[PDB]
RNA sequence: AGCCAGGAUGUUGGCUUAGAAGCAGCCAUCAUUUAAAGAAAGCGUAAUAGCUCACUGGUCGAGUCGGCCUGCGCGGAAGAU
């Protein structure tokens, strides 16, 4: 998971929920497209 | 007629006997013996002199079937087989070049007419004109 | 010895992809690591082998009990390989005359001149599992120079007469060169072998295919790497031509007022070139 | 809501014992027990089964939104079953099943043979395909899922465990 | 929002045709049928076969959706007996 302070929804379908507080973007076949703070 | 299996119509001029790379997958969908579909078509090849592309679709079967439906080359390689050039649109509405009448069109309507049961005479008159304006063409009668 | 290594399914997938017609006979027992059995299916003997020993054992028994089934539904399709192979076992197999295991091969070795099935072993090489077993097909299921069409001179020019020589002594000397290695010894080496024919030590041996003249020195067999002189070449051995002038790929070396043999067929291409460049000056002079 | 438009109709041959908060389902073959929390109002009514959201706990229209998916899950969980099939794509990988016990031809140094808990009926066709049989949602994914932990999708052969229906994705080397 | 569900089909959409064949990119950017379809968004990809968006055409049968303004909250937030 990288880490960045900026969330942005990047992958055509990026799901985002909020796991423990901290928001990690959940997409499907691209494991690159995933951040986690912010 | 049929559904979410398969329905592409592609093919061009029939004087190549070879499946041509890009034809090849319309072909290689459903199992062919790729000589049954070259052998099916040239007892009514011989009545043509080649040059255009030809239409064919594609449709298909249960066990290891398939069909096919023959209609007439269309009127948008028809436009430019008079024309002499096969590729005229460079500029759409900057280039005024070639005049063909409605006269010429109903006439390659009728083998449409005598064909197939959409593209009418009428309807597709504009639609011949329509692909006049996109190559930069003129049209007067 | 490993993991993911059928036997059936490997000889049953000739007859997918290579298209062939194989008939495996010397099958397997164990879950290969328990491994102690080929199942040799002429005999319907399994040999037993080394404990971990580099080879004592050759223990032959009955088929064992936990594949008394499978050694019958493929001794069934063993026995088939022959009414198919000559006419006459066909009448036999219905019949029922006892098809033996002398009488069987004696049909399959005619089954190698065309080469129609291929004949199948398991076992381990490393294991010392199979390769005491492996050795006796050799001299029934391979050929042999006195049992192969041997030497076949043509001509030259003239006319296409091709012309089955004798495989045993009494004809024109014969050989062919190839694996022409090297050495700081002598030079030139050969890996040659002699069809038919012998000679002695000492001799006019020419390459009558581009016109050169050659002498016959000292020759010498290997164990593969070490030197033992062989003198009086029988016909068979396998030696090294020595002190050959030129050479090239696969022409003769044969006496003359002889027949004469002329073959270069398949002449490759080597396709990757990469450019070699010297190190000092002195270097691309050698 | 549609978890409000939703109830669920329990059919004869699995018997609830409703103790108000504690459920315990007497079903085919199995007890298929949820101690749910205190934010559900649980009532079989006639036959479908009605439920609803405590006072208070007014989020309690997720924590009983949970539930009504929940017992429709049981109630045909412990009579039909799921079929959790598993594909072993390893080479020299093979898969056998005894008693309770599943093996795993797993590529190392020693073998791994783990006991695997009640609620499950094991079975093996062949050495690359794997039934798993239970009555709870839950536990035909847990112990389903531990197997495929100890060697993941790898995604530049397709080596791995695997689910049947799961679709990997493989890539391509590239460089050498 | 999901399961059935056609992805109605003129066309090869040129150019330059080697494939730049809706899926590389610049100019057109009409539509034969319009209760469902654009000379077009990505993946499959040299090109396409596979899979969708397009209208949800038929079922559920009620609410639902994208942004503007503020009350506060989370992440951002790592230091040295």
């Amino acid at each position: 998971m990288k880490v960045r302070a900026s969330v942005k929804k990047l992958c055509r379908n990026c799901k985002i929920v909020k796991r423990d507080g901290v928001i990690r973007v959940i997409c499907s076949a691209e494991p690159k497209h995933k951040q986690r703070q912010g | 007629a049929k559904k979410v299996q398969a329905y592409v119509k592609l093919q061009v001029a029939a004087g190549m006997a070879n499946p041509s790379p890009p034809v090849g997958p319309a072909l290689g969908q459903q199992g062919v013996n790729i000589m049954e579909f070259c052998k099916a078509f040239n007892a009514k090849t011989d009545s043509i002199e080649k040059g255009l592309p030809i239409p064919v679709v594609i449709t298909v079967y249960a066990d290891r079937s398939f069909t096919f439906v023959t209609k007439t080359p269309p009127a948008a390689v028809l436009l430019k087989k008079a024309a002499g050039i096969k590729s005229g649109s460079g500029k759409p509405n900057k280039d005024k070049v070639g005049k063909i009448s409605r006269a010429q069109l109903q006439e390659i309507a009728q083998t449409k007419a005598a064909d197939m049961t959409g593209a009418d005479i009428e309807a597709m008159t504009r639609s011949i004109e329509g692909t006049a304006r996109s190559m930069g063409l003129v049209v007067e009668d | 010895d490993r993991m993911g290594a059928n036997f059936l399914k490997v000889v049953n997938q000739i007859k997918t992809r290579l298209g062939a017609n194989p008939v495996p006979l010397q099958l397997a027992i164990g879950a290969e690591e328990h491994f102690t059995g080929v199942v040799d299916l002429v005999k319907m003997k399994a040999i037993n082998w080394n404990d971990a020993d580099q080879g004592v054992t050759f223990e032959y028994e009955d088929i064992p009990a936990d594949m008394v089934e499978l050694a019958n539904e493929w001794h069934q399709n063993l026995i088939e390989s022959a009414a198919e192979a000559s006419e006459e076992l066909m009448e036999k197999y219905l019949g029922g005359e006892e098809l033996t295991e002398a009488e069987i091969k004696g049909a399959l070795r005619q089954r190698v001149l065309n080469n129609e099935i291929i004949l199948v072993t398991c076992g381990s090489a490393f294991k010392n599992k199979g390769v005491q077993a492996m050795l006796d097909a050799v001299i029934d299921y391979l050929p042999s120079p006195v049992d192969v069409p041997a030497i076949n001179g043509i001509l030259d020019d003239g006319k296409d007469t091709p012309a089955e020589r004798h495989a045993s002594d009494d004809e024109p000397f014969s050989a062919l060169a190839f694996k022409i290695a090297t050495d700081p010894f002598v030079g030139n080496l050969t890996f040659f072998r002699v069809y038919s024919g012998v000679v002695n030590s000492g001799d006019t041996v020419l390459n009558s295919v581009k016109a050169a003249r050659e002498r016959f020195g000292r020759i010498v067999q290997m164990h593969a790497n070490k030197r033992e002189e062989i003198k009086e070449v029988r016909a068979g051995d396998i030696a090294a031509a020595i002190g050959l002038k030129d050479v090239t790929t696969g022409d003769t070396l044969c006496d003359p007022d002889a027949p004469i043999i002329l073959e270069r067929m398949e002449f490759p291409e080597p396709v990757i070139s990469i450019a070699v460049e010297p190190k000092t000056k002195a270097d691309q002079e050698k | 809501s549609r978890v409000a438009k939703a109830p669920v109709v329990v059919p004869a041959g699995v018997d609830v014992k409703i103790n108000g908060q504690v459920i315990t389902i007497k079903g085919k073959n199995g007890e298929l027990t949820r101690t749910l929390n205190d934010a559900v109002e649980v009532k079989h009514a006639d036959n479908t089964l009605t439920f609803g959201p405590r006072d208070g706990y007014a989020d309690g229209w997720a924590q009983a939104g949970t539930a009504r998916a929940l017992l429709n899950s049981m109630v045909i969980g412990v009579t039909e079953g799921f079929t959790k099939k598993l594909q072993l794509v390893g080479v020299g990988y093979r898969a056998a099943v005894k008693g309770n016990v599943i093996n795993l031809s797993l590529g190392f140094s020693h073998p791994v043979d783990h006991q695997l808990p009640a609620g499950i009926t094991a079975e093996c066709p062949t050495q690359t395909e794997i039934v798993l049989k239970g009555a709870d949602k839950q536990v035909i994914g847990q112990v389903a899922a531990d197997l495929r932990a100890y060697r993941r999708p790898e995604p530049y052969k397709g080596k791995g465990v695997r689910y049947a229906d799961e679709v990997v994705r493989t890539k391509e080397a590239k460089k050498k």
